[PDB]
């Protein structure tokens, strides 16, 4: 029915900022909260933003969440990034009923 | 001291109601008016709109813009009509989907007259002569020219002003018709048939289209409001 | 008020034709039965107060059918408060009535009728319920828990219904943004530009002026959960008052799909029907 | 005189018509500027006037027997058309009524009619499941315009979908019956009558003044109510052209330009 | 601590049934429903079902009708994922999911997705 | 503060008053009056620049 947009990948250097997106494609942007989700290599995915303002336990406050009702767009801004930060992430809802899954981003921190 | 007595009917909720009511929002700052162009104080004036009617609504016309034109020839047999209607305008298939019957399809009650113009979309060289006729109920519908006649009727001259006008008059036995389908208030028979022919010289297209078009007079009204039956709505 | 007379009209053989016109001019001709056929005075009493503008919209008409539940938060499908957003568009009957026209401006009246059933038949116990109705308008926070500090109502205008009494009623004026409501809107919200990174940040709906066009009500039950799952519906009935509208537009002919003018699946409205048949 | 003929002059800009059926005011309003009472902004405005308020001929589009319709919309069409389009493009706010102007001649032998219509806010329906999806490029054409169809189809691509609009002839493009449509100002060219039809149309809004690049005001749609026929020949064809002059232009807030993508 | 405890690797052969678990530690597993996440290789995750003991509610994939079941077990504080018949197409990395709670909405406002994970389990045959 | 207005009777039994008052200020609060009056359709039937009577020709 409907997607999670996501751009392509990014490349950059330790001490750079990056801003992720993700956009919506149905339902109410402004109903249901978009959330984001790291994956390290070889790692089990985890919870470090939700609720479009509400942050989990254990992320540093370099990752910080920010939506754009008009465009129905989420963005994660990573101010100072870290070789560490190498991960795939995922930005995830749940509209009413169920959640879908977006398409992953890869970033890469030389 | 707090002296009443509660009548019935009371704590009821009555759609039609005009009672008054707490406002949920006060000292509110309303944005004033301006002057929009084009407005309506009264439903009747959409109803006062020439709207082109479907007139064919045959097995493959039928939602199609094939629907809204009647074909004329000078080679079709000149005694057989042209086109038949009854005088139902919110239950009819064909009125039933003009602005008049769309209006009309609000209400249960109806009373007035009504206007049928009619377009002729022929090349200029073409000429001819026709009769449009209403036929109060009561007696057999018109199935030809000689019966036809004898009713209300008017002569169409195909000349430079393309479009002629007939007003059915309001007849009626009860004050108010009824919009649903029902023969004690049936309005009556609406039928056009050939005079003369449609003459075209050479090299002229021998076959053409004709629109036609409806709408109410001055003194027509509805008192009954009511639920539509054109939108629907599933689970 | 009343309809004008007919005058009465007698033979006619004269130069003036009122019969033929020209419809390609844009005009309805103004024919009455008299220019046409002879006719007899008749005073006329017939008039059109009940098509007037008001007494047309002078109707409650359900839009919204709203679920809560009264129930220990942890138990079962917890759906223990909702929150609506506020539209017409969620019916087809006042949708299509309102969209007679392109632009509008009128006060509203809302309406609450409230109903409740039990679910399980072990126990049969349960008081009388509170219901609180809160207006949340666009920015403002929106409660995520039943008791939270949310519904403390401080600005926000909230209503407390009581089980049994008489429907609740509110009035409101006209919050539009604009001088009046916009029924259609032939534009966007945002505009790409040529120096945009990607197409995507400039993309929007079409016909959708803005997000969180009114708001939401947030509705719960107030008392705490009986031994026993309560569940209770809530509908809401708008009937504009002092209506104005402007520039009229066809009905709507095909079954509505979305909230804006597609057509997906009849497109047939017309039924069959013989071109020389009665 | 006659309402046969008529002329038109504006700017430096003259048309004639000497089988014009008649003119149209849509709903009695002639344009006119904002007056002080009804002012939202309170930047001083710009009108340019001659410079602006002129007669732009649109791209000409041929009839044919198959041809379903032709819709534009306003000032969307006019984007492109010199200082008008810089002075909307170069401004937040705009404001400007039409006097819109539809050509097309034929013989005495030809038939045929053509039903031309001013709608305010002129919405359109989409032709994919997804609901308000058209994008901006689509839904603005310019000068080119749309098309109408004589059927839906529903659009079944799955990657890059096209995001267009898909009008129906008999339902106007918006869910609602043709027959109805004559409720807008409109008016008729019937070949055996008159070759000509014109519309002034006044600045229809809910707004005193409002942006222009995001927002249609009208909408023009050109449907043959009656098909053509000149010979019984099918090849048959004939143009037909478009002119459109804004009226009491006003400009409000100034800024860098405006570049759209298309 | 609050947190799930899945298996480790699972292996079975084709054409057969396979069953993991995923426990819970320091509190009544049954609080809040049970997610089910996919995870192909080098693919994005995705929805196999949310369940609660309430109803059992196994909510299929809509490709996978019937194949994949769930489970919730209140002795054991341990919810089970099950295969009827797996297939090449079921190698996959499985993780199971909870929200702490705080879910009160019949919309989308309180209506929550887990805050917490699982390791996760892998499904393949040797080779 | 009251207003008395005629109502217009339909039926008669065998120049009736009824009373309104307003008890609240805002004017959404208002019942509806239901007094007013229509207009001319002109704008919409003859919405033409020269205006020309009916018996006259058309062109
Ligand atoms: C408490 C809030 C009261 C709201 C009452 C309902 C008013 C609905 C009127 C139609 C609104 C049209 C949409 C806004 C205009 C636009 O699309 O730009």
């Amino acid at each position: 029915n409907f997607m999670l947009t996501q751009p392509h990948s990014v490349s950059e250097s330790p001490g750079k900022t990056v801003t992720i997106s993700c956009t919506r494609s149905s339902g109410s942007i402004a109903s249901s909260y978009v959330q984001w989700y790291q994956q390290r290599p070889g790692s089990s995915p985890t919870t470090v933003i939700y609720e479009d303002n509400q942050r989990p336990s254990g992320v540093p406050d370099r990752f910080s969440g920010s939506i754009d009702s008009s465009s129905n767009s989420a963005s994660l801004i990573i101010s100072g990034l870290k070789t560490e930060d190498e991960a795939d992430y995922y930005c995830q809802s749940y509209d009413s009923s169920n959640q879908v899954f977006g398409g992953g981003t890869k970033l890469t921190v030389l | 001291g707090l002296p009443v007595l509660n009548t019935p009917g009371s704590n009821q909720y009555l759609t039609s109601d005009n009672h008054q009511s707490p406002c949920a929002i006060p000292e509110f700052d309303v944005t004033p008016p301006i002057d929009i162009p084009g407005e309506v104080k009264n439903m009747m004036e959409l109803a006062e709109i020439d709207t082109m009617i479907p007139l064919n609504l045959e097995s493959t016309k039928r939602n199609t813009m094939d629907m809204y034109r009647v074909t004329l020839s000078d080679s079709a047999d000149l005694s057989q009509p042209i086109l038949c209607l009854s005088l139902s305008p919110a239950f009819d298939p064909r009125l039933s989907h003009t602005m008049l019957g769309e209006v009309l399809n609000y209400y249960t009650h109806w009373a007035g007259s009504l206007k049928f113009t009619f377009l002729f979309c022929g090349s200029m060289m073409a000429t001819g002569k026709i009769l449009v006729a209403y036929a109060p109920p009561g007696a057999q519908p018109p199935t030809s020219r000689k019966e036809a006649m004898l009713g209300t009727h008017v002569i169409w001259d195909l000349g430079l002003q393309s479009s002629c006008t007939m007003v059915v008059p309001w007849i009626s036995n009860v004050t108010y018709r009824q919009t649903t389908q029902d023969s004690f208030t049936e309005g009556g028979y609406i039928s056009m048939f050939y005079q003369t022919r449609i003459v075209v010289p050479l090299s002229t297209p021998k076959s053409m289209s004709m629109l036609g078009f409806v709408s109410a007079c001055n003194d027509f009204s509805v008192r009954l409001l009511r639920d539509t039956t054109h939108i629907s709505q599933s689970a | 008020d009343s309809l004008p007379d007919t005058k009465a009209s007698g033979p006619a053989h004269s130069k003036e034709v009122p019969a033929l016109t020209a419809v390609e001019t844009g005009a309805t001709n103004p024919l009455a039965p008299s220019d046409t056929v002879q006719t007899r005075h008749v005073v006329q009493r017939r008039s059109r107060s009940e098509s007037t503008i008001e007494s047309f919209f002078a109707r409650g008409a359900c839009v919204a059918i709203i679920e809560v539940d009264n129930e220990q938060p942890t138990t079962r499908a917890q759906k223990l408060f909702a929150m609506w957003r506020i539209t017409y568009k969620d019916t087809v009957q006042l949708r299509r009535k309102l969209e007679f026209f392109t632009y509008s401006r009128f006060d509203m009246e809302f309406t609450f009728v409230v109903t409740a059933n039990f679910t399980n038949a072990n126990n049969g116990h349960a008081l009388n319920q509170v219901y609180q109705i809160m207006y949340i308008p666009p920015g403002a926070p929106t409660p995520k828990s039943w008791d939270d500090y949310t519904w403390q109502t401080s600005s926000n205008p909230s209503i407390f219904y009581t089980y049994g009494a008489a429907p609740a009623r509110i009035s409101v004026p006209y919050v539009g943004l604009a001088n009046a409501y916009s029924h259609f809107y032939d534009g966007f919200a945002k505009v790409p530009l040529k120096t945009d990174a990607n197409d995507q940040i400039g993309d929007s709906l079409y016909s959708a002026m803005t997000v969180d066009d009114f708001g939401v009500l947030a509705v719960r039950v107030v008392n705490d959960h009986n031994p026993t799952k309560v569940t209770s519906k809530v509908r809401i009935y708008m009937k504009p008052k002092h209506v104005r509208v402007w520039c009229p537009r066809p009905p709507r002919a095909v079954p509505y799909y979305g909230p804006g003018v597609d057509y997906r699946n009849n497109l047939d409205p017309l039924s069959e029907k013989g071109l020389t048949t009665y | 005189y006659s309402d046969r003929v008529l002329q038109l002059t504006l700017g430096n800009s003259t048309i004639t018509t000497q089988e014009a059926a008649n003119s149209v005011v849509a709903y009695g309003r002639w344009p006119e500027f904002i007056r002080d009472d009804e002012a939202n902004p309170v930047d001083q405005p710009t009108e340019p006037d001659v410079a602006t308020c002129r007669f732009y001929t649109l791209d000409t589009v041929m009839w044919g027997k198959e041809s379903k319709g032709w819709w534009w919309k306003l000032p969307d069409a006019l984007r492109d058309m010199g200082l008008f389009g810089q002075n909307m493009y170069y401004h937040y706010l705009g404001r400007s009524g039409y006097t819109v102007h539809v050509q097309c001649n034929a013989s005495k032998f030809h038939q045929g009619a053509l039903g031309v219509f001013a709608i305010p806010e002129y919405c359109l329906a989409g032709d994919s499941d997804k609901q308000r999806y058209t994008s901006y490029a689509n839904a603005n054409p310019g000068e080119r315009g749309g098309k109408f169809y004589s059927q839906f189809n529903k659009d079944n691509a799955v990657t890059s979908p096209k995001r267009e609009f898909c009008p129906v002839d008999y339902l106007l493009g918006c869910g609602v019956l043709l027959g109805n449509a004559f409720v807008y100002p409109h008016q008729i060219i019937n070949l055996r009558t008159n070759n000509s039809a014109t519309i002034v149309l006044p600045y229809v809004n809910a707004l005193a003044i409002d942006s222009m690049v995001k927002h249609n005001n009208w909408g023009i749609a050109i449907l043959p109510l009656s098909p053509l026929d000149f010979a019984q020949d099918s090849s048959v064809e004939i143009p037909i052209t478009v002119t459109i002059a804004p009226m009491c232009s006003e400009f409000n807030g100034l800024r860098n330009v405006t570049a759209p993508k298309f | 601590e609050v947190q799930l405890v899945q298996s480790g690797a699972e292996v079975k052969k084709s054409g057969e049934s396979l069953k993991i678990s995923c426990k819970a530690s320091g509190y009544h597993f049954t609080s809040y429903w049970i997610g089910w996440v996919r995870q192909m290789p080098g693919k994005g995750l995705e929805w196999m079902g949310f369940i609660y003991p309430g109803d059992s509610d196994t909510r299929y994939g809509p490709s996978f009708q019937g194949q994949v079941s769930i489970s919730a077990d209140k002795s054991s504080s341990t919810a089970y994922l099950q295969w009827s018949r797996l297939k090449a197409s079921d190698t996959a990395m499985y993780f199971c999911a909870r929200h702490g709670g705080f879910a009160s909405s019949l919309y989308s406002s309180s209506f929550r997705p887990p805050d917490y994970w699982g390791q996760g389990t892998l499904v393949t045959v040797s080779s | 503060g009251a207003q008395v207005s005629s109502q217009k009777v339909g039926a008669h039994e065998n120049t009736i008053n009824y009373t309104t008052i307003n008890y609240y200020k805002d004017s959404a609060s208002n019942a509806a009056s239901k007094q007013d009056y229509s207009q001319d359709p002109s704008k919409f039937t003859e919405p033409l620049k020269d205006v020309l009577i009916k018996t006259a020709p058309a062109l």
